[PDB]
């Protein structure tokens, strides 16, 4: 589902009202997650009506296929990029940026195309049977791109259309660690990988994000 | 609000429901309210009828032997609709004067929404039609009656046996779906015996009754330990086991939660209190023999929003 | 399915269902609010318009042309939709009206 | 050779022929229909295999019917000889005992399935069903054995009759009693008792709960089975009293054909009340959903 | 006497559809005499037998259930013979 945002890069003062509009392309249901990225992105609004356990200034409204984020009170600690996501189908698509329990991962360095470059994700505070693990990509000067996901409860292995085959997701399910096997790396995969966590049964959105590891080709 | 609606073939009838999942509070059940929309002239010399019934599918074969219909009904309700609540009243204003509210209540001592994977099990179904009282002139809906984790932790599980002494005690009873089970086993091994292996397994017991009481012995997760205990030696160890729908596939008859339309659901939650299916969970520890059973409750936590009607990732 | 609304800048053409013994209606949402009902048309005999668009708005339908023509002061600026009275078909999109 | 053995020795007869003809008219199409779909069209399950075997037995029994029709419709002048009467009697006994065993095992399976579900789909396997069917068939085969070895054909005042010939002196009396009593025990006492106990216990269990049509069909099947084999078995038992005590040999000269007609009618109507009446069955000879959305709501 | 009458009636029955005899016996059975006329009927200019003759209440003439006709007066009913069995 192609997702574009009308604002691109706006400017506002301290007491202004920043409005961000998100438009879908296939009449997605009331399932939209809003993320603020300055550092790892932080989830603000899930289901476009609920507030994450962030201040009450952030508000979400649904008007059919168009989703709107209203601040209604701007703060000096708000200069960041906001993304719009739809968690209705397996190939989740993130929107475009609008400039205005911990997870630890290891791995990185030069790719030198041809190799493995095995990454790992460490979980401390939650298990894998009750929480899904998602991996996303963020090319420099570009939005987020989900590439893989694992569900240990159901054993499902979901991969992106342009990433399947060359990537492999695995879960230890014993030490609460998740890994991503990458092969046949190309020059277009040079992006920062962010390990993400989400509750398996009620996929409200990627709650906690990893520190991110730089991967350059 | 985003109310949920389903239509009928040829665009004749349409029913609006605020929610499709109703929570049992152990003292009252959420009323099954809604509004049906009818074509302005499709009801001449006819009356609209909305029926809510509970279906307990218990078999599927190629021939009924004498009269066995392979489908028994536990509760049947009927509404005609020719004080309104705060939900269906709003629907009348949005739709118009051609909308007729219908109100339904679920009596107590009724089974929850349970489905047995191969849709055998207990299902709640709503039929809306107009006739002077076919599948191409009626609306078919399926709803789920579910219960969540109570607010009482309950007594700490504990069970001991001797024949060799074995003691097992789980930390608590209320376990969420996907939460690992922490069990502690203590043995003494007095004399004249030596355990080859330590076996801890979790089995699901489903109490199905239609004419007589029946029990199921369907193991869910099995753990094997190679530790051996010598005579006159004490051994204490904590094991971690968690039910999951990964290695339990292809197991016919496994108790699963209610499925709306070919969806994916986890293991059936434990039933807390009749004709239907009652699901219970136990933990079995065997020494190789002595067997210790530790019952526990596996329920979903109380949610802050309506659960989705299907798996969040589609296809 | 395949709800292709035409006109504006008003006719709707359906593919799956048929206009045989069914009532079709036109829905105008609002300048900035939720959906609303404008007019309907049964198989024939009772047109049953509304109050606000009365006199100002008409409606017609042909069972063979596979189309529904709605025929039409400054408050009628929204996105018009064509759908069954019971709202059975998936909601489409209207181009514009002013 | 001149083996003449002369000596000095009705509406009730016509109704037996009418019943025979009626059963022949209805029996063949129903059995053929049951065979065609259960054997080939419908899936191979335990119930389907059991009904297929029962229909095979009934079809063979009604295919050897017209020889008996020719035998009975002409004052008993069996024009076939000695190598055919024995075979026909043996096959008829085989078919009838196989049918009785199949009905009683069907009742047993129904009672087990609807009362004891704990062990219902563990021992009930197509291989086990095949073993049970084979055991029933060989039991019915080596239970009508004396019917292929004892019958003989003689003259009865210008009428050739093939009869059991229970005289192969002292052994004549005992052999007649043993065979008839064994047939009564294995064909009318044990199967009827099993059917009664299985069905009544099912009714009592269902009664302590909250379908109406399920009881009516069971009662109809029971009453149909009872009223037909009872005259045949009672008249067969009555034959012993003729040799043991004094008798007139008058009431038995016409009751036996009527009892056989009732038994044949029961065999014909067993498909009617078992397979040919269920509601789901009729559906396929007549031959031969929307998506859930959502809408808005004002606050 | 009785044997001569039995032989004569057996010969009449055979001709209906002489030679010397070689066997004869009488029985004390009531209401008749069971004669076992084992003889021959070799004929010349045609117009070994086992005539088990018994008013005659039976004629078991052949040229082996003669016990039945001997005991007949006390039942002449074959077992079964009213059904296929
Ligand atoms: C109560 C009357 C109406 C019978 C109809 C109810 C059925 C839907 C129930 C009754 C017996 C049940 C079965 C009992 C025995 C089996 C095997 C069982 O597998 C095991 O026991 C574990 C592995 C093994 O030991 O073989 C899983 C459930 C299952 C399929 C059950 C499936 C559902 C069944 C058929």
């Amino acid at each position: 589902i192609q997702m574009t945002q009308s604002p691109s890069s706006l400017s506002a003062s301290v007491g202004d009202r920043v409005t961000i509009t998100c438009r879908a392309s296939q009449s997605v249901s009331s399932a939209v997650a809003w993320y603020q990225q300055k550092k790892a992105p932080k989830l603000l609004i899930y289901s476009a009506s609920s507030l994450y356990s962030v201040p009450s200034r952030f508000s979400g409204s649904r008007s059919g296929t168009d989703f709107t984020l209203t601040i209604s009170s701007l703060q000096p600690e708000d200069f960041a990029t906001y993304y719009c996501q739809q968690y209705k189908y397996v190939p989740v698509t993130f929107g475009q940026g609008t400039k205005v329990v911990q997870l630890v991962e290891s791995g990185g360095g030069l790719v030198q195309p041809g190799g493995s470059l095995r990454l790992s994700c460490a979980a401390s505070g939650f298990n894998v049977y009750s929480s899904s693990i998602h991996w996303v990509r963020q090319a420099p000067g570009k939005g987020l791109e989900w590439v893989a996901s694992i569900s240990s409860y159901y054993g499902y292995t979901y991969y992106a259309d342009s990433v399947k085959g060359r990537f492999t997701i695995s879960a230890d399910t014993s030490k609460n660690t998740a890994y991503l096997q990458m092969n046949s790396l190309r020059a277009e995969d040079t992006a920062v990988y962010y390990c993400a966590r989400s509750r398996q049964f009620w996929y409200s959105g990627l709650d906690y994000w990893g520190q991110g590891t730089l991967v350059t080709v | 609000t985003r109310v949920f609606k389903k239509s009928s073939p040829n665009g004749k009838l349409t029913v609006y429901l605020g929610k499709r999942d109703f929570v049992d509070h152990l003292d009252k059940v959420d009323p099954v309210d809604g509004v049906v929309l009818v074509d302005p002239d499709y009801l001449k010399d006819r009356k609209v009828f909305v029926t809510l019934t509970v279906a307990f599918r218990y078999g599927r074969e190629d021939l009924d032997v004498l009269g066995l219909s392979f489908r028994k009904d536990l509760f049947i309700a009927t509404y005609q609709a020719f004080p309104p609540t705060r939900l269906q009243d709003r629907l009348l204003r949005k739709l118009g004067q051609h909308a007729h509210p219908f109100f339904f209540t679920i009596p107590q001592n009724l089974p929850s929404s349970v489905t047995l994977q191969p849709a055998l099990g207990v299902d709640f179904e709503i039929r809306a039609f107009v006739a002077k009282s076919h599948k191409r002139n009626s609306v078919r809906l399926v709803i789920r009656k579910v219960q969540f984790a109570p607010e009482k932790p309950g007594p700490q599980p504990s069970a001991e046996t001797t024949r060799l002494h074995l003691e097992a005690s789980l930390d608590k009873e209320l376990y969420y779906h996907g939460e690992p089970l922490n069990v502690n086993v203590h043995v003494t091994n007095n004399s004249t015996k030596t355990v080859k292996k330590i076996k801890v397994s979790v089995r699901q017991y489903a109490d199905i009754v239609l004419f007589s009481t029946a029990q199921y012995k369907v193991p869910v997760a099995q753990l094997e330990q190679d530790d051996q205990v010598s005579p006159s030696s004490t051994f204490s160890k904590v094991y971690t086991i968690t039910p999951l729908l990964s290695d339990n596939r292809e197991k016919r008859g496994l108790a699963l939660d209610g499925k709306l339309k070919h969806e994916d659901t986890n293991l059936a939650s434990s039933t807390i209190v009749v004709l239907g299916i009652l699901v219970s969970y136990r933990v079995k520890v065997k020494l190789v023999d002595v067997s210790v059973e530790l019952p526990f409750v596996l329920m979903h936590p109380k949610p802050k929003e309506e659960p989705p009607h299907r798996e969040v990732p589609e296809n | 399915v395949q709800l292709q609304e035409s006109g504006g800048g008003l006719s709707c053409v359906v593919s799956g269902f048929f206009f045989d013994t069914v009532t079709m209606a036109w829905y105008r949402r609002a300048p900035g609010k939720h959906r609303e009902l404008v007019a309907s048309a049964t198989a024939g005999g009772t047109t049953t318009y509304a109050d606000s668009v009365k006199d100002r708005f008409t409606i017609s339908r042909d069972n063979a042309k596979n189309t529904v023509y709605l025929q039409m002061k400054p408050e009628d600026t929204a996105v018009y939709y064509c759908n069954t009275f019971v709202r059975s078909l998936s909601w489409g999109q209207g181009t514009q009206v002013t | 050779d001149y083996y003449s053995l002369e000596s000095d020795l009705g509406v009730v007869h016509w109704v037996s022929l009418v019943l025979y003809c009626l059963a022949f008219v209805l029996g063949i199409p129903g059995n053929a229909i049951v065979i065609w779909f259960t054997g080939f069209k419908w899936k191979k399950t335990v119930t389907t295999l059991w009904f297929l075997n029962l229909a095979i037995a009934d079809f063979i029994f009604l295919l050897f019917l017209p020889l008996y029709i020719s035998y009975v419709a002409m004052n008993f002048h069996w024009p076939f000889g000695i190598w055919l009467c024995k075979a026909n009697s043996f096959t008829a006994q085989l078919n009838m005992f196989a049918s009785v065993f199949f009905l009683t095992v069907i009742s047993l399976d129904h009672y087990i399935h609807l009362i004891h579900p704990v062990l219902s789909h563990r021992h009930r396997t197509l291989k086990n069903s095949l073993i049970v069917i084979i055991f029933i068939w060989l039991l019915a085969s080596l239970i009508g054995g004396p019917a292929l070895y004892f019958r003989d054909t003689v003259e009865f005042n210008n009428h050739t009759l093939c009869y059991n010939n229970f005289q192969k002196p002292d052994l004549t009396l005992i052999r007649h009693h043993v065979l008839t009593w064994v047939k009564f025990i294995i064909g009318y006492l044990f199967p009827l008792l099993t059917m009664s106990i299985c069905y009544l216990c099912l009714i009592f269990k269902v009664k302590k709960r909250s379908s109406s049509r399920h009881f009516w069909t069971i009662l109809v099947v029971v009453v149909a089975f009872v009223v037909c084999w009872t005259p045949y078995h009672l008249f067969s038992i009555w034959e012993l009293t003729i040799h043991h005590n004094s008798y007139s040999h008058h009431v038995m000269q016409a009751g036996i054909p009527l009892s056989t007609g009732l038994a044949f009618l029961n065999s014909c109507l067993n498909p009617i009340l078992y397979v040919l009446i269920s509601k789901k069955f009729q559906a396929r000879f007549r031959s031969s959903s929307c998506t859930t959305a959502s809408s808005s709501l004002a606050k | 006497e009785a044997q001569r009458r039995g032989l004569q009636v057996a010969l009449e029955e055979f001709h209906k559809h002489e030679t010397s005899v070689e066997s004869a016996v009488d029985t004390p059975f009531p209401a008749g005499i069971f004669v076992r006329l084992e003889f021959k009927l070799q004929q010349t200019s045609c117009r070994k037998c086992l005539a088990c003759i018994k008013k005659v209440l039976g004629r078991l003439v052949h040229c082996t259930q003669c016990l039945r006709v001997q005991r007949a007066g006390h039942s002449f009913y074959f077992p079964g013979q009213f059904a296929f069995s």
